[PDB]
């Protein structure tokens, strides 16, 4: 009778424990992540946090490139984030191949929600412990920015946050636009719309990053990239010249 | 605690324990006693045979793999019979399709992986059976012993089964001594003779009561029991 | 082929079926009875494959039989050959199919009327006052055609067959020696053990 | 040899003034053995009939299929199955054995229960669907039948026209067939009654 | 059909006729036999349309997931799944391919795969219903890394030669540059290749 | 590996009562009102867009699906489960129909195969039973318009109008005064407004609420002219414009 | 058979013939070669009847259920994909033969399908027995940049030459005109140049003429 | 509630899986083990217990070779470990028939991620007992990768796991200070051999055998091999003498 | 790995009873009454709807009686989905029969197929059992009228007049005491409506309600019929009995 909170079916409130454990450990890796919308661009941004000094930083990443087109960030557990990352490439390549055009970002999202969907309703299967951030310049949306968690629920946003300090990144961000009034960010670039990025970043959170402190990742018409250690720097030097 | 990690073998205990595998190895030290030694021409194995009442007969604790290999068990005799199945078979199947003889060290790598496959699945229970295991190859006699955790390994000799550790003590005493023991099986035997009874207690090895197995270099794997044994008690 | 020949009168079917079973140059038997009775009111004849004949004919009746005790009831014959087409129907398009052709003769104790049915090895299966298998049939069907009334008695039905016999002996190329008659109506299945001569 | 020749048999339907017409022969032969003189080709489902030319084995199943899927149609739907909709499960029920088909030459024809619009469709072994507004043919004298059709039929004709016509049709292409006739049966089909006849025809 | 690969100073280059037959009927006189697996990785394909089609196409999705996984997949690689496809279904396919790609370590490379499916790596290599008749000449006038222009040269005659015999090649001459430069595509009418 | 969860995880108490199902009933309660309203020449069903977060763009979900061009679906419960109940709906109306008699399934129909798929999920092995009520309407020549009601337990009934989710109560009492066998559309579209305002906290306009209507044939939304028998489908969301004209008459 | 295809300036347009045969015999003096796939994307089918409807179907069945999962309007390319991979699963034994064309998100398309999976692109296309009447005229007459009017009038004309010469092409001519910004426009029987003459005489039958047997009425009610 | 630790694929409510944690310390519990990565290859040494004379000397081989150049050492349940080389070896294998180029580190150390992170998705069955350190030379280099119990692995400057872990890792973290310009393969067989030497203080208990293998680009031609005869007494030497 | 969860639903408990199909039983017993009465010239249906509203669609509705062939229907007590699935295996095997035979299926027959298929859900598979209990009333040549009754456990037996649901132990004791052998079909049609009246725990009994079917052999033509009754068919019927 007490089982109801080991594996997914209804607790007598109608809830499913089991989902809410997994939303938490998506907290685990400490890390924050968020995405904004360009012009024409996509942009998400996110903490790297590489403490022992054994590793190989450039080895260490959060961020996953599912197509030429689409990119994924994900808040949660490596091993989790690895399984989604490969089975999100084996979709987006299995879609191109049966339909003959590259997967939109949107129905990638919405054919891992529905996966997800599924660890929630059968039993032998567990929800991963992971909040699947993607994003891409589709060719008939234009920037998009679509989320799913380990509840196999998913919407667009106009930008997200994800992570330990997620509320203070989204209030800040709504804020911007009760501002703007505009749901993107009118910058040409994605250099400028980047900086904008982790300047809210920063913000948001009370602190400074150094270049190591930061993944960064940038989605265009036809191509989506990752930033380097340097790129980076060459950004955060430009946030420095404004303040 | 205990009780809530062992009712199976895909369950970890809060330290790092498998007691499924934990209990199937009990099986092996509530077994009959059994040694085995080797010098650099021959492998030897020599094992104590239990008894039911004095109306039945003393249960086997030898089997013969191959005519280059063979062990004695400890433990339950029907997972013996499994295990020592599919020795042959692996066996059999080198000969057949390379034409060339199980080496032994491959003879313990399979049976690790045969073990293994039994303490990590749902369903499966782990072997309850010890195995020493004698071999002359390529690179000459060896013994290996194999623990239902599936862990394998090479030694000049040893002894698993109840009251084991006398006869291991022995023979790690007696080391330097017995490995030089080449060209000379007789005295390779008398040593696992003398090996065993450090392990005897209830008895005295009698002649329809002890069981020994040799294989070398131009020896094939060879079982002795009864008159057979005689010449050595 | 054998001769497999039904005849439906006023209130019975009677049907007769060649003796002999030839397999090549030797006649191995003479008093081979082709038919199996599948309840006490319906009687199946038939004729094909070495060894698809009896095994069909058998495999039906363990069916009709097991129908019977379950049910505690006799199927109407024109269930029974309903089965026995749809039974065909399948085999026809199986891997290796029944080559067995049939002629289900059965009283309805229902209705009270006899009934005949013509089911070949693909499953045709018709309902007709009289029917054959084979080459028979291209003898026996003007024949009938010529002397048969729906009215006629038992014994006038004997002796329409006895009619068809003869022709049979007269023009076909084998000698399948004699045919074995029964009669099946409200009374149930019963051979005539004297048409050897009469 | 050619299992749609073993048996033999003929079909044809009309189109008249809110009526339909669908008429058959009566032959079963194995070659040139005529077996049966009563077996009829055509069948029907509710207000909805179909005629059958081909191996009769496959004709007799079909019917008994139809008959099964129409059964459990009307129970779900709770009302009888439409003309047009047939059509559609006749095709599809064909298609379905694309490689190892039925041999047969279905025909349905009706006047679907709401517009009054009179229905007539032929379909080849494999489903394919020919919906004409004028007749169909089908069977071992479908050449015959073609020629016959194309001559005497017009349009709009009354029900006691359209029974001459369609007779006239079937009994002249039967003749000239060695495999079809010994009998026929024609249907006349109005929104509210249905007359059955049994035609008089040469029996060689 | 007139397919070949050929190797030169900067990279490689693909030609190919671009007729498709059924019997003596050209069903299509402006086929693209020049097909794209990767960004520089492209094949000739000959034999089968349908059949080299459906390979290429599979060829192209597992090349695609490679690179989500790996990275960039190298030219060799890209030969082995089109060999690996063409062997093992070897019963059912008639497919004779070239596989052609440019790689900054390896400059250009070419690999034949016939039709039992075995694989060659050549300098260059020719195919196609056509090719029978440019053997002596392709051996003849084949020279190790020429240049850009030597080598359209080179692909320009021999195809024109092989589409002057066969008569299941014709149409336009197309070829496609590799190099690290980028993808070049190139098209000659009749007009000019026939009074070469 | 291998699903070992062969065995039912819904299974009857002593007290008769199969927990998993009424659970999933609760946690339909729990959800956001939905609610449909027959009219004699239309159906409409509508229900709130609970946004989950002002940076979420609302129209990138919808709450009301098409499932067949004359059939639409609406729920209260856990949308994910909807979603993948929408597909499969989709998905069996041309499986097991369209595919046979090449024509849509009739409203009540598709419901009792989406009925069937709901109550699979409440004896099958390893499964939980799906967290959501639909509201499905619909028309059909033969029998006009429909709306009907699914639940978890896989049991489903007509509806002249009713509601679901969190104030199921309230609507269904308000609703039962308002309807009458002679409603036209737009009367049922009005007294569905006014019914979902008392269920609607805060912003209440054409951007947080999402409705839907069967109603005539949209031949402007078939895409493509020239078979008379084709004369578009009868279902069709209003746009957030549409519902704000509508808000000013409320 | 004799199908079309035919680029235009801002769309595509095919068309088709309308005869059907079983050997020598006209099995269907007018059935529809035209197949819908999706509101905007039409599809002209040759070869074995059956076959290119059920395939055509399949196809169009599975598109709109990717389009309602995807909630995007359904491309020419995805059409192609499956008809082609699917073609090619049955090695040739599914008979059909068809020139897919629409409008999609991405604009304007013509391709063409063999029964053994290959497909092809171009600005022209015609397949079936009629394949090289139409052909002809098509090498004849098309250039590029065609008015809409021009390129229905180009296929039109192709069809008609297969029409005429091809005795497995005759009646009537179908055709399908898809613009990239407005509804495709489905022009059933575009063109009837083969009505029958008036009937010499009428064989209307005096009643009585057949000999009848007997007579009923038959049970339809439940 | 409690009986969040039972079953495997389950969450506790913190978000964790206790199973996995417990196999960890059946990792914690084994023999130390470690990487090197250098500057054209990597380095593996392994601490060998000696339970008694009995055991032949240089005879129960630890460290795994897969395909040619890789090479895979572990701590834990060695069963566990002779298991998931076997996983890697068919991996190994199937990427090669098909690319026909060996399989690259990167790649390969994704492949026995996924698998073992398999390993936590079901309760019928257990998560791997081990840690596993392994790596080689390919195209863009030398690779070296630890993989955890939970399916989690990074690249490496240098790695430890098992009893004496803490000892290593402070000893590799020196090594990186003082040698930002890297550590040659014949210092790095040295260097592992001292770590390990030194490692096994925590377990001062036992005597051990010391085994060291390594692929170098320079040395070994990319192709893992083991550090045998002079090479490895030598290094041998050089840690007994620093151990005092 | 699973076992922990799985509930057993098929076992005996120390007294020789099946667990699931009692507490399935108990689940029947508080849907609406379901009432089957045969007469000497046919047979009544009636059923008391469960749970009705102002806004529910009767015209629409059906969720006790069934029609599963042109002789043969069934009224519901229990799960309303549980009983659809088995409803419609009943309506194809009724088809199978049919066209197997050419002969319409024997009521018996019927019942016994699904009776058989409750009966497996009790005996293996470890699915719950159907929360459903039949009442059928059909008419062949060989039985004539019969009613029948099946419950949960996969048992079915033969009845006069019997009742299924709730209250039917008060339903049966007024049926056992007002029913006679020589019954009409309206005779019987009155005592189904005067028990339900009687047991119902609503206020009144009105045609709302309720649910009707008869299969009567309209002497007027020698076949038998099928009626299930309209709303306003029922309101007549009820206002006739003196129910008003």
């Amino acid at each position: 009778a007490g089982y109801d909170r080991h594996i997914t079916i209804f607790s007598p409130e109608g809830r499913l424990y089991q989902v809410e454990y997994a939303f938490k450990a998506t907290n685990q890796t400490n890390i924050n992540s968020l995405a904004v919308r360009g012009k024409d661009c996509t942009v998400v941004i996110s903490q790297k946090k590489v403490p022992d000094k054994l590793l190989d930083p450039t080895t260490v990443s959060y961020i996953f490139c599912i197509s030429r087109t689409i990119g994924m960030v994900v808040n949660g557990p490596i091993p989790d984030a690895r399984n989604a990352a490969l089975r999100a490439k084996a979709e987006a390549a299995e879609f191109r191949y049966k339909y003959g055009y590259d997967m939109p970002c949107d129905v990638l999202a919405k054919r891992m929600a529905n996966l997800s969907q599924i660890y929630t309703q059968r039993a032998y299967m567990r929800p991963l412990g992971v909040i699947l951030t993607f994003v891409s310049v589709d060719e008939e949306l234009g920037p998009s920015i679509y989320k799913t968690d380990p509840a196999g629920y998913y919407v667009g946003y106009k930008a997200t946050a994800t992570g330990p300090k997620q509320q203070e990144i989204t209030t800040n961000l709504e804020n911007h636009f009760k501002k703007s009034k505009i749901d993107h960010i009118n910058e040409e670039s994605w250099e400028k719309v980047v900086e904008f990025a982790i300047t809210h970043m920063i913000d948001a959170l009370g602190t400074e990053f150094s270049k190591n402190d930061l993944e960064v990742g940038v989605a265009t018409k036809d191509k989506f990239f990752t930033l380097s250690a340097e790129n980076i720097e060459e950004r955060l030097v430009a946030i420095a010249e404004q303040d | 605690f205990r009780n809530n990690y062992d009712g199976d073998t895909v369950t970890f205990s809060p330290t790092g324990r498998l007691f499924q595998v934990e209990y199937a190895l009990e099986a092996i030290k509530q077994g009959s006693v059994t040694v085995g030694l080797r010098s650099n021409t021959h492998a030897v194995l020599v094992a104590l045979k239990r008894n039911a009442d004095e109306l039945s007969s003393y249960q086997k604790k030898i089997i013969k793999c191959d005519e280059h290999m063979g062990l004695s068990l400890a433990g339950l005799a029907p997972d013996a019979r499994v295990l020592s199945n599919y020795l042959r078979q692996q066996c059999n199947y080198s000969s057949l399709v390379f034409n060339r003889k199980l080496a032994v060290e491959r003879a313990g790598h399979l049976l690790c992986d045969k073990a293994q496959k039994n303490t990590q699945s749902y369903g499966g229970r782990p072997y309850g059976v010890g195995l020493l295991i004698i071999g002359y190859d390529k690179s000459g006699a060896h013994l290996l012993e194999f623990q239902p955790s599936g862990n394998v390994t090479e030694l000049y000799g040893t002894a698993i089964g109840a009251r084991s550790q006398g006869a291991k003590t022995y023979l790690e005493r007696t080391l330097d001594t017995f490995i030089k023991i080449d060209g000379n099986p007789d005295e390779l035997i008398k040593a696992g003779v003398e090996a065993i009874s450090q392990s005897l207690r209830d008895e005295s090895l009698t002649v329809d009561n002890l069981s020994i197995a040799i294989v070398g270099k131009d020896t094939p794997f060879t079982i002795y029991d009864g008159e057979a044994v005689a010449k050595y008690i | 082929m054998d001769i497999i020949l039904g005849i439906r009168v006023q209130d019975s079917v009677i049907l007769a079926s060649s003796k002999a079973v030839t397999r090549g140059i030797s006649v191995l038997k003479d008093s081979d009875d082709k038919t199996r009775q599948l309840s006490p009111h319906t009687l199946m004849s038939f004729a094909g494959e070495a060894g698809d004949t009896v095994q069909f004919a058998e495999y039906i009746q363990a069916n009709i039989q097991l129908y019977s005790i379950r049910e505690d009831y006799e199927l109407s014959p024109q269930a029974v050959s309903s089965f026995v087409r749809q039974e065909l129907a399948k085999s026809i398009r199986s891997r290796r199919p029944y080559q067995v052709n049939v002629l289900i003769g059965g009283y309805d104790k229902k209705k009270n009327k006899p009934e005949l049915y013509q089911i070949d090895y693909l499953g045709t299966k018709v309902e007709l006052p009289y029917g054959a298998h084979g080459y028979s049939g291209f003898y026996t069907f003007s024949l009938l055609d010529h002397h048969y009334r729906p009215d006629m008695t038992t014994e006038e039905g004997l002796d329409l067959l006895k009619l068809c016999v003869q022709e049979l002996e007269k023009r076909m190329p084998m000698d399948f020696k004699g045919v074995i008659v029964k009669i099946v109506d409200k009374d149930g299945i019963r051979q005539v053990d004297d048409f050897q001569a009469q | 040899s050619d299992p749609s020749s073993i048996n033999g048999g003929i079909v044809v339907a009309m189109t008249g003034k809110d009526c339909v017409a669908i008429a058959c022969d009566l032959r079963l032969g194995s070659q040139s053995l005529g077996v049966s003189n009563k077996f009829e080709k055509i069948f029907h489902y509710g207000h909805v009939f179909l005629g059958i030319t081909g191996l009769a084995t496959d004709v007799t199943t079909l019917n008994e299929m139809f008959r099964y899927k129409t059964n459990l149609y009307k129970l779900k739907e709770e009302r009888a199955i439409e003309p047009e909709t047939f059509t559609q499960l006749v095709s599809s029920s064909l298609y379905e054995r694309r490689f190892g088909p039925y041999f047969v030459g279905p025909v349905v024809a009706g006047i679907n229960s709401k517009s009054g619009k009179p229905f007539i469709a032929g379909f080849d072994l494999i489903g394919c669907i020919d919906e004409a507004k004028d007749f169909i043919v089908s069977g071992t004298a479908s050449d015959q039948l073609f020629g016959m059709c194309e001559s005497l039929y017009e349009p709009n004709l009354e029900p006691e026209d359209l029974f001459e016509t369609i007779s006239q049709a079937l009994l002249n292409a039967a003749d000239r067939d060695a495999l079809s006739g010994w009998g026929a049966v024609v249907y006349i089909i109005k929104k509210d009654e249905v007359v059955k006849r049994y035609l008089k025809m040469r029996q060689d | 059909t007139s397919i070949m690969a050929v190797t030169f100073k900067d990279g490689v280059i693909l030609g190919a006729d671009s007729r498709t037959t059924t019997g003596a009927y050209i069903a299509n006189r402006v086929t693209d036999k020049l097909t794209r697996v990767h960004d520089k990785i492209w094949c000739c394909r000959s034999g089968s349309a349908a059949d080299t089609q459906a390979i290429a196409d599979i060829v192209q999705y597992h090349l695609e997931l490679y690179t989500s996984q790996y990275g960039t997949p190298s030219t060799e690689t890209a030969a082995s799944v089109f060999k690996e496809l063409c062997y093992e279904n070897k019963d059912n396919l008639t497919a004779g391919i070239i596989v052609a790609g440019y790689d900054d370590k390896n400059k250009g490379e070419v690999y034949t795969i016939p039709l039992g499916g075995s694989v060659h790596k050549l300098p260059y290599a020719i195919a196609g219903s056509g090719s029978t008749f440019i053997y002596g000449y392709c051996d003849k006038n084949f020279r190790e890394n020429m240049s850009k222009e030597e080598t359209v040269d080179f692909i320009k005659h021999s195809l024109s030669q092989a589409i002057k015999w066969d008569g299941s090649s014709g149409g336009v001459i197309r070829m496609v540059v590799l190099t690290a430069a980028g993808v070049e595509r190139l098209i000659f009418y009749p007009d000019e290749y026939e009074q070469l | 590996m291998t699903d070992r969860y062969s065995f039912s995880l819904t299974t009857f108490s002593p007290s008769g009562k199969l927990g998993q199902i009424d659970y999933a009933l609760t946690a339909v309660k729990q959800g956001v009102t939905s609610l449909g309203i027959k009219a004699t020449n239309g159906v409409v069903i509508a229900t709130e867009k609970k946004s989950s977060s002002p940076l979420a763009m609302s129209e990138t979900l919808s709450k009301v699906s098409l499932l067949t061009p004359d059939i639409g679906a609406v729920y209260s419960g856990m949308g994910p489960d909807y979603r993948v109940l929408v597909d499969k709906s989709r998905k069996v109306a041309h499986t097991s129909y369209k595919r046979i008699y090449g024509e849509y399934p009739p409203t009540k129909l598709l419901v009792s195969e989406v009925a069937k798929i709901m109550q699979e999920a409440t004896q099958s092995g390893g499964v939980r039973p799906f967290g959501v009520s639909l509201l499905i309407a619909g028309h059909d020549e033969f029998n006009g318009f429909s709306l009907y009601q699914v639940d978890p337990s896989g049991s489903y009934f007509p509806w002249k109008a009713t509601a679901i989710g969190k104030g199921s109560v309230a609507a269904k009492t308000f609703l039962e005064k308002r309807w009458n066998d002679e409603l036209e559309l737009e009367d049922a579209i009005h007294i569905a407004l006014l019914t979902l305002k008392e269920s609607v906290e805060g912003e209440f306009n054409g951007d947080t609420i999402e409705l839907a209507i069967i109603g005539d044939e949209n031949p402007d939304l078939l895409g493509y002219t020239g078979i008379p028998t084709d004369k578009g489908p009868r279902f069709r969301k209003l746009t957030s414009q549409e519902i704000n004209d509508r808000l000013e008459a409320l | 058979t004799t199908i079309v295809g035919v680029k235009f300036n801002n769309g595509v347009v095919i068309a088709a013939d309308t005869r059907s045969t079983q050997g020598p015999i006209v099995a269907d003096k007018n059935c529809a070669k035209l197949h819908r796939i999706s509101p905007k994307i039409w599809c002209a089918g040759a070869g074995t009847a059956a076959d290119t409807e059920a395939v055509t179907q399949l196809i169009g069945s599975n598109i709109e259920l990717h389009s309602l999962y995807t909630s995007r309007e359904p491309r020419v390319v995805s059409a192609l994909q499956m008809l082609k991979q699917h073609l090619f699963k049955y090695q040739g034994h599914i008979g059909a033969y068809l020139i897919v064309a629409g409008v999609d998100p991405t604009g304007s398309h013509l391709f063409s399908i063999h029964a053994h999976g290959s497909t092809d692109v171009g600005y022209y296309l015609s397949l079936g027995s009629g394949s090289l009447a139409a052909m002809a005229v098509l090498e004849s007459h098309w250039k590029q940049d065609l008015t809409k009017e021009e390129a229905i009038k180009l296929a039109s004309d192709a069809i008609q030459a297969g029409i005429w010469n091809d005795l497995g092409s005759g009646s009537n001519v179908d055709v399908c005109v898809m613009e990239i910004g407005k509804d495709a426009e489905y022009l059933r029987n575009y063109l009837t140049p083969n009505v029958r003459e008036e009937k010499q005489k009428s064989y209307k039958f005096p009643r009585g003429t057949t000999a009848v047997l007997k007579e009923s009425i038959v049970n339809i009610c439940d | 509630g409690t009986g969040y630790d039972l079953s495997n694929s389950v969450f506790s409510p913190d978000g964790r899986n206790f199973q996995v944690e417990y196999a960890v310390k059946a990792v914690e519990n084994g023999t130390t083990s470690i990487g090197i990565k250098c500057n054209d290859g990597v380095v593996f040494a392994v601490e060998k217990l000696i339970t008694s004379k009995l055991l032949v000397p240089q005879k129960n081989v630890k460290i795994q070779v897969v395909d040619r150049h890789i090479g895979c050492v572990y701590s834990g349940l060695i069963p566990d470990g002779r298991h998931l080389v076997n996983r890697g070896r068919e991996e190994a294998a199937s990427f090669k028939k098909l690319y026909k180029t060996p399989i690259p580190i990167p790649a390969f150390a994704d492949r026995l991620g996924q698998y073992v992170q398999a390993h936590t998705l079901y309760n019928s069955v257990r998560p791997f007992g081990v840690s596993t350190i392994f790596g080689g030379v390919d195209k863009n280099g030398a690779h070296l990768y630890m993989l955890e119990p939970s399916g989690s692995y990074w690249g490496y400057k240098g790695a430890a796991t098992g009893k004496g872990r803490q000892s290593a890792k402070a000893e590799l973290e020196k090594l990186v200070d003082h040698h930002p310009e890297g550590l040659s393969a014949r210092e790095a067989v040295k260097q592992a051999a001292k770590i390990i030497y030194l490692a096994h203080e925590d377990n001062k208990e036992k005597d051990f055998e010391l085994e060291i293998s390594w692929c170098s680009l320079s040395e070994t031609n990319g192709l893992h091999k083991f550090v045998k005869g002079d090479l490895l007494q030598e290094a041998i030497d050089f840690a007994q003498k620093e151990i005092n | 790995g699973s076992r922990r969860y799985d509930s057993r639903t098929t076992i005996f408990s120390p007294e020789g009873r099946l667990y699931q199909v009692e507490y399935a039983l108990e689940s029947i017993s508080h849907a609406g009454t379901a009432i089957g009465i045969m007469a000497s010239d046919g047979i009544v249906l009636a059923a008391e709807r469960k749970v009705t509203s102002t806004l529910l669609e009767q015209d629409t509705s059906t969720e006790k009686l069934y029609k599963l062939n042109d002789k043969i229907a069934v009224a519901v007590a229990g799960l309303t989905a549980d009983a659809e699935i088995l409803i419609n295996t009943a309506r194809i095997h009724a088809q199978n029969y049919l066209k197997t035979y050419n002969e319409d299926i024997p009521v018996e027959i019927l019942v016994r197929r699904l009776s058989d298929i409750k009966q497996g859900y009790t005996q293996h598979g470890g699915l719950r059992p159907f929360g459903v209990s039949f009442i059928y009333a059909g008419y062949d040549d060989r039985y004539g009228y019969q009613l029948y009754t099946s419950n949960p456990s996969g048992n079915y037996t033969g009845w006069k007049a019997i009742s299924v649901g709730a209250n039917t132990s008060a339903a049966q004791t007024l049926l056992q005491m007002d029913y006679k052998d020589d019954m009409k079909v309206d005779d019987a049609i009155e005592l189904a409506l005067k028990t339900l009246s009687k047991t119902t725990d609503s206020s009144a009994l009105t045609y709302d309600r309720l649910e009707f079917a008869t299969i009567r052999k309209g002497a007027n033509d020698g076949e038998v019929y099928q009626k299930i009754f309209k709303p306003q068919e029922i309101k007549d019927i009820l206002v006739k009995t003196g129910i008003t």
